[PDB]
């Protein structure tokens, strides 16, 4: 019950880097709720698990700006790199 | 003395007129496909006495201007490059930031006109006025209500909730509409 | 061309929906024509062979034809400015005859070739122009230059990362004969931090049905409330 | 006693017309029905609401028609679900459906099937929903090179566009040879992606064909003659052809191929035709196995090189696949249901076919110990076997072997199959059989449904009406009434074949009442019926003039075009040379109504274990207001 | 299943005042002009979403 309420706490201050030891921990323990005098420790550690999975974020954001910067003057190539688009294959040709 | 054949251009087909076979006196006028314009003026092809007229025509397919992503909003779509020639077919989407609804249209495509099919939509704030729970009477007070304010409501007599018995306002509305069921 | 088409047509109605019609084949032909076979490529300043084969399909009727083959500057051949490339040959009736020219490809790129034919006394003319590929004497190659990790945030000062590629070795580089330096850029993704979910199984015991008395009720009401509310938010109602 | 009821596909696709047919059996006056579609579990939209209402002259039947938009609210990925609601008067009766993310059908035609190195691929994307008609909407599309890195994307509208979507890519001069594709999904379901492949690759046309042809489509172990193979070569304008094939061959073992230099022949082609035979002692010393068994199971392949007496034309063609058998045909038991009615005819579709997997004209074939029922197979390699099941509880077991005369019974083909008992509601023995005679149906005519009924005759008098439903390409078609008289046991239904039963149709049927220990008992059963594989409407492409006049390089020639009428048609003219090189990923009809039939949601021939099962696999989920209802079905994808 | 609006007869009309909306159970009465006889049961009750069988007037002479 004790670290249920401060994984809560923990989702509360967006403290994302001491909390994947304490989950860790949690689900170690094989502990499913229900018996006598589980009232609590079954409330709790199933509340803060499905903050966990709530406050969950996706993936480490990406977004690549790659720019071909060449002293004479011409025709100027950008490139956006998202997450979207991530394995398209950019290819950029220059004859000299 | 017959010309050759007057060839093809990419993305355009054309009619012979004044005759049916590639002979002295013929004309080849082309028509470029749906979405590419006729460049230039050259428009037609006559077999003379040496051969075909001046040039073969080009056809190019129509552009649209970029539009860019509006005010607390964000361009999710089409591909690669931004700022760059929309062309024929292309669509466009658009999504609003957390906190923020879309007020128009969503999305739009590269149109024939060289324009966009439907208008540039707006980003307004996450608004709802207070649902008229029908056979009830709301409990709170408030009248306008942000994102996720809660919107409390009792039933009238001989009635009762149906599932949830609250209002939540998210952005495309109220997600759980104020119902009333018989008791 | 001298062949068969296959033309195929695809309708689309708003009430009748797809339909991929049968291939409709429309063969074309002639009396009296070339076939003129050129191969894909030919190395630039090297001597080939090429053949013109005149078909003669007249059941009974034998063509005394004249075949010529154009001047080119591209090519090398007896063809002048001056003098023609002609002879006159006797195709029997459904029949047919191969004339072989000798050319050199002077010039890289596609370059084109023209052989033309006319029969006495009659009013039956055949011409063939088509193109060939010349390419550089030497063997198409490639050098990965460079292979470099792209990390704005890790190895970059002030937020931005700046690579120097250096030029290719290119030490057996024919004359000329450009070459062209790819630049390919693909992302690298991440996504990995999300803890595995409590199985669904290992929950089933905790619907419970409610009862007792004040403090009994809520006993009995707390797995069951708190089960549905993981359940709903996990979306494990599949294997439960 | 009243009872509510309603039936929805077993899985309910976005942005598709689904209809819901409700029924309040044993009940009067008029039901307000309010069909009500929610998101599961959180029910935060409501995806449809229609109303509509059961009045006796409709024998309280009626049905609700609604699309469900393909809302931003739905997130691989978990398997997404919605909550089914209908509300007849007081009572509510809820179901939990599964949903697909396939939107609809993507078809891609490419021009040719291979490419040179700089030339331009035109490719046009058909854009339909579920019912094959044209939709507008966002497509994204990956031009994919033969490693697999996605090159090109784009994102355009088929809005306005009938459609049809007209698209190209240019190919670069510098390219990687082999099998590129081109993927194409639609925005609102990144999960179901269509694909075509286009092979690039540095090439000239062969000007001619080779066609290596052999005697049998198969080859016969112990046959001494061996493998002779015909060779056929003409012009792709078509003269026939004068010249000289080398010809070699080999066997094949999965995908390790061994050459046979001993069996290498010079044969003349002699007015475009020429004759080589694999002599069988040639084929016994080139594999080091004295045993013969052994090549049973493996395949041959030939390989002609054709050169023309001018030499300035070589084709190189080959034929691989030709398996070595024991037996000229092959029985599959893949369209006979596993089920069968204790006591009432059941129905069997043998399935014989040729050792390369195509259909068997005119076959004999049997079941043993039954030599009356001995059967012939159609056009289509499907026989029809009727047998007369014993009322019994003991699994039918059914041996099907093939009876073609003048072939020995070491040959002939032989599968065995199982059927189960059709398990009754509290043993009641209360049985509905559906039968139709199985032959190739077409659009236009009308089919006879059999409504056989078998139960005690204590409750026969209660079955009034039967309750039938048409799927058709995993969407309800059409469903009804059927009036059945007390004492009689068979009715027919003249059912109306229409374009909307292509390509095929399932009928389940089923009949309720209150039998037994007062229990509601509901009895089902369903048949799948195959239609004429053809277009909806029609297109076809003649000549628009005189057959004296002979097409000449250049010359006009009209086109008669006939088909339906404000339909959009696009056209390609292709040189018979490509498909020399390459013949693959060739767009026909037979190819679209095959995606049609592989995205069906179901999964047996016909019947179930129980009444449940029976509309579980035709692809039904029914749900009744006293509690008799179909498993939950978790699975898009059907069971193995 | 609510009835609907009662309907109506010839010569003759009902005795209160109709509503829009019956609940289940409700029964409404009806009544001929003057010299005219009523056939039938004067009360009509909602079963079942529909109005039992109204009764007809008895035209004079
Ligand atoms: C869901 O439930 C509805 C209930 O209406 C079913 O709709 C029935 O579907 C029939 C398809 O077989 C349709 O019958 C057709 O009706 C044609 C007339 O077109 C109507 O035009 C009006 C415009 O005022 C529309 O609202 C209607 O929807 C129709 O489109 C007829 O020419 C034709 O035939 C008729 O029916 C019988 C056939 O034997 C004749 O005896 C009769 O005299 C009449 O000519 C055609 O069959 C029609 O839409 C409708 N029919 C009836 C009787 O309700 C849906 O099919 C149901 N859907 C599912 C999936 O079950
Ligand atoms: C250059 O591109 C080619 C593309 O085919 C790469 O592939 C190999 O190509 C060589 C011939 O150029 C052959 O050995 C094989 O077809 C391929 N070999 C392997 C091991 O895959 C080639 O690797 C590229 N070279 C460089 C230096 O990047
Ligand atoms: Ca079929």
């Amino acid at each position: 019950e004790a670290t249920s309420y401060a994984l809560l706490a923990l989702l509360q201050l967006k403290d994302f880097d001491f909390v994947p030891p304490v989950v860790r921990w949690l689900n170690e323990q094989r502990y499913y709720g229900g018996g006598y005098g589980s009232t609590q420790a079954t409330f709790m550690v199933f509340q803060a698990l499905a903050q966990y999975q709530k406050d969950a974020p996706d993936h480490q954001e990406l977004n690549l700006d790659v720019s071909l910067q060449l002293p004479s003057r011409s025709s100027k190539i950008t490139h956006r790199i998202h997450w979207e688009s991530a394995s398209l294959l950019r290819s950029e040709e220059t004859k000299e | 003395r017959p010309c050759g054949h007057p060839g093809d251009t990419p993305f355009g087909t054309f009619t012979l007129t004044g005759g049916n076979v590639f002979e002295y006196g013929v004309k080849a006028v082309y028509t470029c496909n749906e979405g590419y314009q006729l460049l230039g003026e050259i428009n037609y092809r006559e077999c003379d006495t040496d051969g075909w007229t001046n040039d073969i025509p080009i056809c190019e397919v129509v552009k649209c201007l970029p539009v860019t992503a509006p005010e607390n909003g964000k361009i999710v779509s089409s591909a690669m490059e931004p700022d760059r020639e929309y062309h024929f077919g292309q669509a466009v989407r658009f999504v609003c930031n957390s906190g923020y609804k879309i007020e128009g249209d969503e999305e739009m495509h590269c149109s024939d006109d060289g324009f966009w099919s439907k208008e540039k939509p707006k980003c307004v704030e996450i608004s709802c006025k207070s649902p008229d729970v029908i056979n009830g009477s709301p409990i709170s007070q408030k009248i306008i209500y942000k994102e996720n304010e809660r919107f409390q409501y009792k039933c009238n007599m001989g009635y009762e909730y149906s599932e949830r018995g609250d209002a939540v306002c998210t952005e495309s509305g109220w997600r759980p509409l104020p119902s009333c069921e018989e008791k | 061309s001298i062949t068969t088409w296959e033309i195929l047509a695809v309708s689309m109605s708003d009430k009748k929906g797809i339909c991929v019609a049968d291939p409709f084949e429309v063969t074309v032909m002639q009396d009296f024509f070339i076939d003129l076979r050129l191969p894909y490529s030919v190395v630039r300043n090297e001597q080939v062979e090429i053949r013109a084969v005149l078909y003669n399909y007249r059941q009974n009727q034998e063509l005394k034809v004249r075949v010529e083959l154009l001047h080119n500057p591209a090519f090398c051949s007896l063809a002048t400015t001056k003098r023609r490339h002609q002879q006159t040959v006797t195709i029997p009736p459904k029949s047919s005859l191969s004339v072989p020219y000798v050319i050199v490809p002077l010039k890289t790129g596609l370059q084109e070739v023209e052989v033309k034919a006319a029969v006495y006394h009659h009013f039956i003319s055949d011409g063939v122009r088509k193109s060939l590929k010349v390419v550089p004497e030497g063997i198409r190659m490639n050098k990965t230059v460079a292979v470099r990790t792209l990390d704005p945030e890790r190895l970059g000062r002030e937020g931005v990362q700046k690579e120097d590629i250096p030029p290719a070795d290119l030490s057996d580089q024919v004359p000329d004969t450009e070459s062209e330096t790819r630049i390919l850029l693909q992302g690298t993704p991440v996504a990995q931090m999300t803890e595995d979910a409590v199985d669904a199984e290992r929950l089933k015991h905790l619907i419970v049905t409610p009862s007792g008395c004040g403090e009994q009720n809520m006993i009995g009401m707390t797995p069951t409330v708190i089960a549905v509310h993981y359940l709903d938010e996990t979306e494990q109602w599949e294997k439960f | 006693s009243p009872m509510y009821s309603i039936i929805t596909p077993n899985i309910l696709r976005l942005e598709s017309e689904e209809t819901m047919v409700l029924e309040a059996h044993d009940a009067q006056g008029d039901v307000p029905v309010t069909v009500t579609v929610h998101d599961f579990p959180g029910k935060k939209l409501v995806l449809s609401s229609e109303k509509t209402v059961l009045t006796p002259a409709t024998n309280h039947m009626g049905n609700v028609t609604f699309t469900i938009p393909a809302n931003r609210e739905f997130k691989k990925g978990r398997n997404k679900f919605v909550t089914v609601q209908a509300t007849f008067g007081t009572q509510v009766v809820e179901k939990v459906v599964l949903v697909s993310l396939q939107s609809g059908y993507l078809f891609i035609q490419t021009d040719k099937t291979i490419y040179t190195p700089g030339s331009t691929v035109l490719y046009r994307i058909f854009t339909v929903n579920h019912k094959l008609l044209p939709v507008g909407r966002t497509v994204m599309v990956n031009i994919e090179n033969p490693e697999g890195i996605p090159v090109k994307q784009d994102s355009l509208s088929s809005q306005n566009q009938l459609g049809v979507l007209p698209l190209s890519w240019d190919i670069p001069e510098l390219v990687n040879m082999g099998q590129w594709k081109i993927r194409a999904y639609y925005e609102n379901s990144p999960q179901q992606v269509f694909s075509t492949e286009f092979e690039v690759k540095e090439y000239v046309l062969p000007s001619f064909e080779v066609i290596v042809e052999p005697t049998e489509k198969f080859y016969y172990i112990y046959n001494e003659k061996g493998l002779e193979v015909t060779i056929t070569a003409r012009f792709l304008y078509g003269k026939k052809v004068e010249g000289t094939a080398f010809v070699i061959f080999g066997i094949q073992d999965g995908e390790q191929r061994i050459s046979l230099p001993e069996s290498l022949k010079r044969i003349p082609i002699e007015d475009g035709s020429g004759e080589v035979v694999l002599s069988r002692k040639v084929l016994l010393d080139g594999v080091q196995n004295p045993r013969a068994e052994d090549l049973v199971g493996k395949s041959l392949y030939v390989s002609a090189t054709v050169i023309l007496h001018s030499g300035s034309d070589m084709v190189q063609a080959e034929r691989s696949g030709i398996p070595i058998v024991t037996s000229p045909y092959q029985i599959h038991f893949t369209k006979t249901p596993k089920y069968f009615k204790p006591g009432m005819p059941f129905d069997l579709m043998v399935f014989v076919t040729n050792p390369d997997g195509s259909p068997a004209y005119r076959v004999p074939v049997a079941v043993q110990g039954e030599d009356t029922v001995q059967s012939l197979t159609q056009g289509d390699g499907v026989a029809k076997l009727s047998i007369n099941t014993h009322p019994s509880q003991k699994p039918l077991s059914i041996t099907v072997r093939t009876k073609k005369q003048e072939l020995s019974e070491a040959e002939q083909a032989t599968r065995t199959m199982q059927a189960l008992p059709y398990s009754t509601v509290g043993n009641s023995n209360n049985y509905l059989h559906l039968s139709v005679l199985r032959t190739e149906l077409r659009p236009g005519e009308t089919l006879n449904v059999n409504f056989l009924l078998r139960m005690d005759r204590a409750h026969e008098a209660k079955i009034r009406y039967y309750t039938y439903l048409i799927m058709n390409k995993g969407r309800l078609l059409k469903a009804g009434r059927q009036v059945r008289e007390p004492g009689q046991d068979l009715v027919v239904l003249p059912l109306s074949i229409t374009t909307d039963f292509i390509p095929s149709f399932r009928l389940v049927a089923y009949y309720t009442l209150i039998g037994a220990s007062g229990q509601r008992e509901v009895v089902a059963d369903s048949v799948w019926v195959d239609v004429k594989d053809s277009c909806v409407g029609s297109l076809v492409v003649k000549s628009g003039q005189s057959e004296d006049r002979q097409p000449v390089p250049g010359q006009q020639m009209t086109l008669k075009i006939e088909g339906d009428h404000g339909a959009r048609v696009v056209l390609v003219a292709v040189d018979k040379g490509v498909f020399v090189l390459n013949k693959k990923n060739k767009l026909t009809q037979s190819k679209i109504w095959d995606v049609v039939e592989k995205a069906d949601i179901g999964c047996t021939p016909g019947s179930g274990k129980d009444y449940a099962g029976v509309f579980s696999d035709a692809g039904l989920t029914f749900t009744s207001s006293s509690g008799q209802q179909t498993a939950q079905r978790a699975e898009l994808q059907c069971p193995q | 299943g609510k009835c609907g609006p009662p309907p109506p007869i010839d010569n003759g009309d009902i005795t209160s005042f109709p509503l829009s909306v019956y609940a289940p159970a409700s029964s409404v009465e009806y009544q001929c002009q003057n010299l005219y006889q009523l056939e039938g049961n004067k009360r009509i009750t909602c079963r079942n979403g529909q109005w039992s069988e109204p009764p007809k007037c008895l035209h004079p002479c």
